[PDB]
């Protein structure tokens, strides 16, 4: 199964991007399977997995964006995958969770995954990234640096591809 | 072996009406068909009670809730609803092996069907099937199928799936098991 | 047991909270004021015998790393409702790892509050307690009370004399004032009705240094 | 693989090669040949020690005295290279030996310091060792190549006679020097 | 994955590598290692970096709350004492190990601990995949009566030899001073085409 | 490993080895394998390290408890005892080879678990080497002063075959007012 | 065991990069090694796989190549070594030398040359290949900025080195001194 | 590893695949299946890579050595025998492939699958794709049938076969082996 | 799938037509019959090459024996000279797992048809089976066949068995190369 | 077992125990394992009976045929050598632990087949108890006498903790002008 998930973190935009693709076995199932659930986050590995932790997730993370209006830390959030996912040492999910998007107010991207630039999932993705990366770049440049990492590993790679999803996050604009 | 399809103004679906254990079937009218609302119908493959003693599980609260609430739930809230059980029972003593296919039609939201796998892989489905014979099928309902068609044309598009199960795979599934659900609500074929 | 003491008088009050709130009215004086470097708190205690010691039991613990309490009410109360104030910023910080925001932690203090007054076979807490904290760009003075309402405050007082405390924390002070000069109306409001001081600012929680109390 | 000798060390002195190992032949925890010398003198100079199963090592100690004694009635790169044909070829039948050897030889100003694994793998390198400093002894010979590119008589000779110490200390030290084929 | 501590004179310095491999790929060049269990102790880790990092959020816990208690800074031995149960009784499903180092009045302490829970004080320990390599040189160079700043001179070293040496352990090396004289944290420490746009 | 007891006179003489090896590589030279579970009864250990700490010091919790109550030294059966049901209870989840003293009186465990009381034992898998060495002097009419030089020159021929014991030969002397420990 | 091969020739150059390192296991043993021996002026050839296989492999090959050096007394091309040295995997395949070797051999027609390998003979003519432990990391990159240039030397010589400085701080089995041997008509330039 | 294969009134039109893998890493999408061994008359790849070479290999070099000797072409019944009867020898050892033998005799289509299942058919798709391959393959196909339609044909159902099959990517490879013998008819993209 | 019947003045036989490997039949013109004489005819279900690879090596012997003795062999001759080769088969490194009928017509010792058991256990069969559908049919045949039969009869006998391998058995077997042997010599049906 | 080998002045004195058990059942406790492959040299076994009855035999056939042509009693390492290829070229369809003496010169063959010239050697799975015993007495300046109370009395040592080994200790004295064999 599982699924690739780009990120990547160059100027105050927060790119991230994956694949649109999860297979029962070595069929395609469907062209088009979420993965990048709105600060973002990108699971990827089983499909059970992306969708039971993006709803335990989401339910944890509205208990407190209820309890305070006050958006989420990304480090914080962090935090709470990572001690939701660490419950289970004896049950491990398989899923990598990637989050990607600002630090609130202070426009300050903050990327990280789970067990510059975090790639995780199925995948070709650290090693085609890393001497690629500029530490600047406008969105327009982000997409683009982000798009070639995202189009010329999947392609490679068997078990993903076959659509990509980009979100480049900006308080400005938030493109796809 | 089940398919479905989607489409402009109806969800299609059908199944075979089998069931064997050991070298013979032992009967042909078995009901994959687990009809649970009058637009909300699972068809469930799968080995043994797991299949029934799911589906109605299910059914029970589905239709639970309609009393409860005097009102009837979306294909995708049934869905997410069924998805989260079998999510459950991955991690459980007991895992069900039950491939299933979640159609609906939501006046609203519009008609979907959703493909559902053993493990708990929900996901909304243009046209899917399952079984084994979907690894054959699949691919005469992804070259045919385009966004248009007409349940009219549905009928020839579903007769044409027919023949892979017949002509160049092992097992015989003889009688389909079609239905519609549309506005109207579910109708057999 | 397994039913609570906590029950309606005939127009719907609970006499046991009621009779906890008069448990508050007992206990020395506490005070504490949001200045506008940080708040502080401050209480009286008394050698009272003369063989006592200064150093054992302050009624100011710190909770958090920039949290403290100071209680008014039965001090035998305060030494466990302290452990489970504790209890849930140092889990706060395992799942969430931040230092808990201060009106959480007086939150969920103040559902423990509550628990009792709805709890078989226990009476609620006597003790009422500032809470106050400062994150982010705000100092923040808290109240819990016996029957966990709580209360953010600009100024506000409690034990003996607190009816007075608050009537001079309003007209002798009002906006800010810098720290040692909002603790100008603390020692002078806390005169109206030993001591044990501390403060907050940004300097991690902080008790007075007892050098510069005097 | 039965009773097992390690800790053979080489190392390079300028016209010269230390060659140190200690004397045990361990079978299980027991240490039931505490005497065993394991440093073979193969030519007027050059030398091979092992570290493995020492029935592997008496079989090409005798194996590579018959091919020197006849070639010699008919270098230490061309014990090596055979030697990685010997160790390979008994792995190819999957009967390897379990021997890891070291051939330091001084030829024409130059220290061959081979190395060849049981499963046939081999090169030269200038500060060898094997088993348990391959691990330990390892950065300790490295430690004064990262400051020094090139060792002297005197200073890998130091290196091993510390390095030893760093089996128990009853360890032979061969050394070939411009002559060749010492031990002490 | 190189982690070392050293028991010089004024206490311990620890230190550790900034590297965290999953199998065969580096996913992580600048990963710390030296959690804070508390001001006065700190704890590196070794072996799974999840198990490393969640154990020891929980003696940080463990032990904040204790001291917040008290009023008085922790002991090295409770943190060992706790850290010994902790890792006992899992029976190696918590399979990293921790190498603790702190001072308490009682003066310097630096358990290496395995993660089936043994505790050992000793004036060198090393873990990690480079501890082979890294104890050698700890052997042959470490030395009692050793000052404070040639420490730095014998860990910055020492680890170096994991990282040149070993496979799993590279990059920059984080060096962590505990003294009750002054603490240190030297974060990142001792360091030994453009795909066109439209 | 290499555990060596011994008893007689005032008190026990006995004395383990210094290394705690995992594997081939050692893990310390330095490790007290003698050490106290109370002023009297100071315990010594086989199996592994790990299954030891969590016994022996839940032993010294029980016996320092033992102590308080009865106000008494507490017995060495007692706490051999104990080191019986905490080995027999878990004898599948546990490694403990034990060779308990006091004060002198020599018991030991076996790691399944059975405390029986020995005069003389030897535990470990370095301890067998020593048996021709032990069972050829241990001898009725020797004085306190012998059994110091016997078991000390004991464990070091255990040691030269032994490629798990080394280090320093650590001897407790456990007695009525005293407790000599040489290295 | 393992590390990286790659190689790349369009024009005449046949570009035959690897890392010196052999490990076995962790421990890496010789920091000097070349995985890319020399065969012939021409001749050159990477073996990244298994050392103690790739050293009695390539003896074989130069063995086998002299052999025909004296048979037809005509040197060996390095189409014929493409076809030859699948036939010498097969004939130890049940079982088999886990060896992925890169062919660089100078082209009659003064051209480049590279030919992939599998452990069981799959020889591939191709712009460029690399092989080893970090083959995953260098593929698309490689191939993106490689595969309207006249295959540039100077630029590819640099898209040669920074892909294994990129590698070498991500994969732990490519490291140490790099060693780069050109096939150009003036002979193989180490 | 999808290469499939039918024959029809105006010739015998085999289609392949470029992809081949190791893992879910893909080595190259180079690589054309449909090894040569005869002007006339032509090999497949399927299952594993080396294998189909080396078998195919043999297979042309006996057939070379027959149409020597014999002074006569082999046929597709020949040819299939003969390579039937070499890979069976091998059946235990896992050598696995699917290769067809395919050309204009009227047209011979044989399977040839390496356990030795030289069957005749007419229709095929052989590999990992081939249950694809299939249900696109008998919809269009008739006997009737022109030599642009069966390219269209061939076309369409080896790009619904790498749709799907994770293992299959890369570009189509049309020989048609019509009356005269086979021709390159198409080496055309899939990305299109 | 295999039947075959003994009738008063012949012998008839008849043989699923189909294989397949992995889920689908990759032909149904496969001919499982294995003429070799005028009057000597293996039928092989068995999975591989082996069926063939050993069907083959026994014709090219039989036909072998017919030129170099200048006469046919009987179907007993040909059913033991098969059974030798069988049980030389089951004690070497290749064990052939082929299940055959060696149907066959003597003039003076009258029609035959012989089971074979892959392992090589011999018996000559009133009627016989062979095939997992030889669980279903070998009892619809062992109730309706007497002594008596006609070639005009055994017709609706075998066509009344082939109902089972559609209607009760889970494969589909679609074909049956029906075949008799009669003094005649074979014919196909 | 138990095989205990000592050297010196005129020829070896060495010994061994007299039981040849399968398993726990004893299966004689007469035998002599102490047996000769020629007038100078016998072979002394460990390892099972039954490899070593296949081997031993076949080196006396090879060595006193050795004898023979050379007219000299052959080679104590000679003989030694042959156990070497025998045990050497099937080490897995061979178990043996010879130790081999001649006239004196104790030579050893562990099973895996190294022919390590030893001085005193002990072999079996009761030998090892010895160990203590044998390293703490054998010493330069004992006369002959010596070694015949010193192998008698190691051997019974190691007897008491091995439940393999018991019987009559049997003892070769195998020299210049004589073979004393006492039990």
């Amino acid at each position: 199964n599982g699924g690739a998930v780009m990120a990547m973190k160059g100027k105050n935009c927060v790119a991230i991007a994956a694949d649109r693709r999860f297979g029962i076995q070595a069929q395609m199932v469907t062209t088009d399977f979420q993965k990048i659930f709105p600060l973002y986050i990108g699971l990827a590995g089983l499909a059970t997995d992306v969708q039971t932790v993006a709803q335990r997730l989401k339910f944890r993370l509205n208990l407190y964006e209820l309890k305070e209006g006050r958006q989420i830390k990304p480090y914080t959030l962090m935090s709470m995958v990572a001690n939701l996912l660490y419950e289970k040492r004896f049950g491990p999910y398989y899923t990598e969770p990637v989050i990607a998007g600002l630090d609130p107010k202070t426009f300050k991207p903050f990327i990280c995954s789970l067990d510059d630039f975090v790639v995780s999932g199925t995948c070709q993705m650290y090693g085609m990234c890393e001497s690629l990366w500029e530490p600047n770049m406008d969105p327009d440049h982000l997409f683009e640096t982000i798009s070639q990492a995202m189009l010329n590993a999947v392609d490679r790679d068997a078990v993903s591809g076959m659509g990509v999803i980009v979100h480049i996050i900006e308080k400005d604009k938030i493109t796809t | 072996y089940l398919i479905g399809i989607q489409g402009p103004d109806y969800v299609l679906v059908a199944s075979d009406r089998v069931a064997a254990s050991n070298i013979v079937q032992m009967k042909d009218d078995h009901d994959k068909m687990f009809k649970m609302s009058e637009k909300i119908l699972l068809l469930c493959v799968g080995e043994a009670g797991d299949t029934v003693q799911f589906a109605e599980y299910i059914q029970k609260n589905v239709q639970l809730y309609k009393m409860r609430n005097g009102y009837e739930l979306s294909p995708t809230a049934a869905a997410n609803f069924t998805r989260r059980n079998l999510a459950d029972c991955l991690r459980s003593r007991t895992p069900y092996h039950v491939n299933l296919l979640l159609a609906g039609y939501d006046e609203h939201e519009g008609p979907a069907l959703y493909y559902m796998d053993y493990l708990a892989a929900l996901a909304k489905a243009p046209f899917a099937a399952h079984g084994y014979g979907a690894f054959l099928t699949l691919s005469i309902l992804d070259r045919y199928y385009t966004p248009t068609i007409s349940r009219e044309r549905a009928v020839e598009l579903l007769r044409k799936c027919l023949e892979e199960l017949q002509k160049r795979f092992i097992l015989n599934l003889p009688t389909f098991s079609v239905r519609i659900i549309d506005k109207n609500g579910i109708h057999d074929l | 047991y397994s039913f609570s003491l906590t029950t309606f008088s005939p127009s719907g009050k609970l006499v046991q909270i009621e009779y906890a709130l008069a448990a508050v009215a007992g206990g020395a004086p506490s005070v504490g004021i949001k200045a506008a470097n940080g708040v502080v708190l401050a209480t009286e205690k008394k050698q009272k015998s003369i063989l006592y010691d200064e150093r054992s039991v302050h009624k100011v613990e710190p909770i958090t790393k920039h949290i403290g309490l100071v209680y008014s009410g039965m001090g035998p109360d305060y030494r466990v409702l302290v452990h489970r104030a504790r209890k849930l910023a140092q889990q706060y910080y395992l799942v969430y790892q931040e230092p808990i925001p201060t009106a959480q932690l007086v939150q969920r203090v103040a559902s423990v509050m509550q628990e009792y007054t709805q709890s078989g076979g226990v009476r609620p807490f006597g003790v009422s307690l500032l809470i106050c904290g400062w994150n982010e760009g705000r100092p923040y003075l808290f109240q819990s009370d016996p029957s966990g309402a709580y209360f953010a405050w600009k100024a506000t007082a409690m034990g003996k004399n607190y009816v007075n405390g608050k009537t001079f924390l309003e007209k002798r002070y009002n906006e800010d004032l810098e720290l040692e000069d909002a603790i100008h109306t603390a020692i002078l409001t806390l005169k109206e009705s030993n001591i044990e001081v501390g403060i907050c600012n940004e300097a991690g929680f902080r008790r007075l240094t007892p050098t510069e109390v005097k | 693989p039965m009773v097992t000798g390690t800790s053979v060390l080489g190392v390079k002195f300028e016209g010269g090669v230390v060659i140190a190992a200690d004397m045990l032949g361990s079978y299980g925890s027991l240490a039931r040949f505490r005497n065993i010398s394991r440093i073979m003198r193969v030519n007027n100079s050059t030398m091979l020690g092992a570290s493995g199963d020492y029935a592997d090592f008496q079989y090409l100690k005798q194996v590579l005295g018959q091919m020197v004694i006849d070639e010699e009635l008919l270098s230490p790169r061309a014990i090596h290279s055979w030697l990685t044909r010997a160790m390979y070829s008994r792995r190819s039948k999957m009967n390897p030996l379990w021997n890891t050897m070291v051939i330091g030889g001084y030829a024409d100003g130059e220290s061959f310091l081979g190395y060849v694994d049981m499963l046939g793998v081999a090169y030269e390198a200038p500060s060898l060792a094997t088993g348990y400093g391959a691990y330990l002894a390892q950065p300790l010979l490295r430690e004064v190549l990262e400051k020094q590119p090139v060792l002297s008589q005197t200073e890998a000779r130091d290196l091993v006679e510390r390095c030893m110490r760093v089996s128990y200390n009853r360890f032979q030290i061969a050394t070939v020097t411009e002559k060749g084929v010492e031990i002490e | 994955t190189t982690i070392a501590g050293v028991v010089y004179k004024d206490g311990i310095v620890l230190g550790a590598d900034t590297r965290a491999t999953e199998g065969m790929v580096v996913a992580d060049k600048n990963c710390s290692k030296i959690h804070f269990i508390s001001p006065n102790i700190y704890c590196c880790g070794a072996g799974t970096a999840a198990d490393t990092d969640m154990t020891t959020q929980l003696i940080s816990s463990n032990l904040e709350l204790h001291s917040l208690s008290t009023g008085r800074l922790p002991r090295v031995v409770t943190a060992n004492r706790m850290l010994k149960q902790m890792l006992f009784r899992y029976q190696g499903y918590i399979g990293a190990a921790l190498v603790l180092g702190g001072v308490d009045v009682t003066g310097p302490h630096l358990y290496s601990i395995y993660p089936h829970g043994s505790t050992d004080k000793l004036p060198y320990v090393t873990m990690g995949s480079g501890s082979l390599a890294a104890m050698a040189v700890f052997e042959d160079k470490f030395r009692p009566d050793m000052e404070e700043e040639e420490a730095k001179n014998l860990v910055s070293e020492a680890i170096a030899a994991g990282i040149f040496n070993d496979l799993g352990s590279g990059s920059n090396i984080d060096l962590c001073v505990i003294s009750k004289n002054k603490l240190d944290f030297l974060r990142p420490y001792t360091v030994p085409y453009r795909c066109e746009k439209g | 490993t290499t555990i060596m007891a011994v008893q007689f006179d005032g008190g026990v003489v006995l004395g383990a080895d210094s290394r705690t090896t995992t594997g081939s590589y050692i893990a310390n030279r330095v490790t007290d394998k003698l050490t106290p579970i109370h002023d009297r009864i100071f315990c010594c250990r086989s199996g592994s390290a790990a299954d030891t700490q969590a016994v022996a010091d839940a032993v010294t919790y029980q016996l320092g408890f033992h102590s308080i109550e009865l106000n008494e030294p507490p017995l060495v059966h007692t706490a051999a005892s104990l080191f019986k049901e905490m080995c027999y209870r878990y004898r599948e989840d546990l490694m403990a080879g034990i060779i308990i003293a006091g004060w002198g009186q020599v018991y030991s465990v076996p790691m399944g678990g059975m405390m029986v009381r020995q005069s003389f034992a030897i535990g470990g898998s370095g301890s067998s080497y020593i048996y021709g060495y032990v069972d050829a002097t241990y001898r009725e009419g020797m004085t306190k002063e012998e059994c110091l030089q016997f078991t000390a020159n004991a464990l070091a021929l255990a040691m030269e075959r032994d490629g798990s014991s080394g280090g320093v030969i650590r001897l407790a002397a456990i007695a009525e007012s005293g407790v000599e420990r040489q290295v | 065991n393992g590390g990286t091969i790659l190689a790349i020739a369009g024009e005449d150059f046949a570009i035959v990069a690897s890392d010196t390192r052999l490990s076995e296991g962790f421990s890496i043993h010789t920091r000097d090694s070349p995985k890319c021996y020399k065969l012939t002026d021409k001749t050159v050839i990477g073996c990244s796989g298994f050392h103690g296989d790739c050293l009695t492999l390539t003896k074989i090959i130069e063995a086998r190549l002299k052999m025909y050096k004296h048979s037809n007394n005509k040197a060996m091309t390095t189409g014929a070594i493409a076809a030859m040295l699948s036939t010498i995997l097969y004939s130890r395949r049940f079982f088999p030398y886990y060896v992925y070797n890169i062919i660089g051999g100078l082209d009659e027609e003064g051209k480049g040359a590279v030919y992939s390998f599998d452990p069981v003979g799959s020889y591939q003519r191709d712009s460029f290949k690399a092989g080893g432990s970090a083959s995953a990391m260098l593929q698309p990159l490689l191939d993106n900025q490689v595969g309207h240039v006249p295959l540039s030397l100077d630029r590819a010589m640099r898209l040669v080195k920074d892909v294994f400085i990129s590698a070498a701080e991500r994969d732990v089995y490519t490291g140490d001194a790099l060693r780069i041997c050109i096939v150009t008509k003036e002979g193989i330039r180490e | 590893t999808t290469t499939l294969a039918f024959k029809f009134r105006h010739g015998v039109i085999v289609a392949a695949d470029s992809r081949a893998t190791a893992g879910a890493y893909i080595a190259s999408q180079t690589v054309k299946k449909v090894i040569e061994i005869n002007p006339y008359l032509l090999g497949t790849m399927a299952g594993g890579a080396a294998d189909c070479s080396f078998w195919e290999r043999l297979l042309a070099r006996q057939c070379r050595i027959y149409e020597l000797r014999n002074k006569e072409r082999i046929s597709v019944a020949a040819a299939s025998k003969l390579l039937a009867n070499m890979v069976y020898q091998y059946k235990g050892m896992g050598l696995s492939m699917g290769t067809m033998i395919c050309g204009w005799d009227g047209p011979g289509l044989y399977y040839v699958d390496s356990e030795g299942n030289r069957i005749s058919g007419a229709t095929f798709s052989v590999g990992s794709g081939s249950v694809y391959a299939y249900g696109v393959m008998d919809r269009g196909y008739s006997y009737d049938l022109e030599v642009e339609q069966a390219y269209d044909l061939a076309r369409r159902a080896i790009y619904q076969a790498t749709y799907r099959d994770a293992y299959s990517g890369g570009a189509v490879n049309l020989y048609h082996v019509r009356e005269d013998g086979w021709i390159r008819v198409s080496s055309d993209n899939v990305a299109d």
